[PDB]
């Protein structure tokens, strides 16, 4: 029953044209609550989820989150010539936040990126740091002196996370408890003299789902692929899976999903 | 390997002239400038939308990229990427499944 | 936080 929250910030030099430089995007569990970006510069909840916000609380993230984008911008204006890369674009990103376990229990998470390469971490229970590499080790040693930092981010991730994790809990409870069924289609082509027997999920909530197929009811795993678990742009989610068959043995094959939302797991054919 | 990961998938089971949603999901690349284009017998849909920039656990970067459409039987639909990892654009032909 | 050296 824990419960998790965790935001995803990207510094970019080159995002593309009409791009903003600098973005963040908040999850609640699998659930997008919010975003930052330096077009707009202001940190908007979702309204599907977050249908009644106070501007007080955005106008704080609002604040905190535009400093988040003059430290990576200025980060990414040193660090290429800290690592001597003539690399053309360079990022910089950053993933943090708190999880709540089912028994009150707290866990902090504090990771940056460099060019898409682990660079630094902090450890808020033992309020120490990990760096990637000698040149982040730099900073480590340099945040570590200082002090500043990790009685900051402990307070962030300990005491400011967890207390909107609890918000956001609260005020999303709706879009976050309503489960949505998925719609389950099961295809079946015929090329070279094989079928493939794919199965395809669509548009459930919550995100965790499994999907297995089965001939003469016994599982068979070893010629499955699976495409992974993708999103859509309204919150729920997509999931599929295929499997190669001999195409007289195409009315022999059951496809196994599995959701929250079934009270028993669904067989599907082609 | 740092290349996109595509796939192409409607929002609901596509059924010949019932309004839809057509998703372009791209993973597990980098650098994060990307285009994802969404095309109807090679000409762009309107009213094509993006995700916010955002990432997974290893740091690669994702995008999902969507579009209204009503899935037409005479009709070839496919999402464009053009990526600094590939040296020309790829195509990625949308299997209807109906 | 800025990486400072
Ligand atoms: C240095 O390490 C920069 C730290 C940046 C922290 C910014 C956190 C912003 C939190 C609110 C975001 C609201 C939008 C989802
Ligand atoms: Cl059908
Ligand atoms: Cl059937
Ligand atoms: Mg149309
Ligand atoms: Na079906």
């Amino acid at each position: 029953g824990s419960h998790s929250l965790r935001y995803f910030l990207t510094g970019m030099t080159d995002p593309g044209p009409g791009m903003p430089r600098f973005v963040i995007v908040g999850y609640v569990d699998d659930k997008i609550f919010g975003t930052y970006n330096s077009k707009s510069r202001t940190a908007q909840p979702i309204v599907e989820m977050l249908p009644q916000e106070d501007q007080e609380h955005w106008d704080t993230q609002t604040q905190k989150a535009q400093g988040g984008e003059r430290d990576f911008d200025w980060n990414l204006n040193r660090l290429p010539e800290r690592y001597n890369k003539s690399k053309g674009s360079h990022t910089m990103q950053m993933m943090f936040g708190c999880d709540i376990l089912e028994d009150g229990s707290i866990r902090g998470y504090d990771q940056y990126a460099f060019d898409g390469r682990d660079f630094l971490a902090f450890d808020m229970d033992t309020m120490t740091f990990t760096a990637a590499d000698p040149v982040a080790e730099i900073t480590k040693r340099r945040w570590e002196t200082e002090g500043t930092y990790a009685e900051r981010w402990k307070h962030e991730l300990g005491t400011v996370c967890v207390q909107n994790l609890r918000r956001y809990l609260e005020h999303g409870k709706a879009a976050l408890k309503r489960r949505v069924q998925p719609e389950v289609r099961v295809w079946g082509k015929e090329a070279d003299g094989i079928l493939t027997l794919s199965c395809h999920a669509h548009g459930f909530y919550p995100r965790p789902i499994t999907i297995s197929w089965m001939k003469d009811g016994m599982v068979r795993d070893q010629e499955t692929r699976w495409g992974g678990i993708v999103p859509n742009s309204d919150g729920t989610y997509h999931a599929s899976a295929a499997i190669d068959v001999l195409p007289e043995d195409g009315d022999k094959y059951w496809c196994r999903v599995e959701h929250a939302s079934l009270p028993q797991p669904g067989l599907f054919s082609w | 390997d740092l290349t996109p990961k595509v796939q192409v998938y409607s929002r609901f089971p596509a059924s010949a002239g019932t309004k839809n949603v057509l998703n372009c999901f791209a993973a597990g690349f980098h650098p994060p400038k990307i285009s994802i284009t969404l095309m109807k017998d090679g000409v762009p849909m309107e009213g094509a939308q993006y995700s916010d920039m955002s990432f997974n656990d290893d740091w690669t970067f994702q995008r999902l990229v969507h579009a209204d459409f009503t899935p037409s039987s005479g009709s070839t639909y496919a999402c464009k990427v053009e990526h600094e990892t590939l040296k020309e654009p790829q195509v990625y032909k949308w299997d209807p499944e109906f | 936080g800025q990486a400072v050296s």
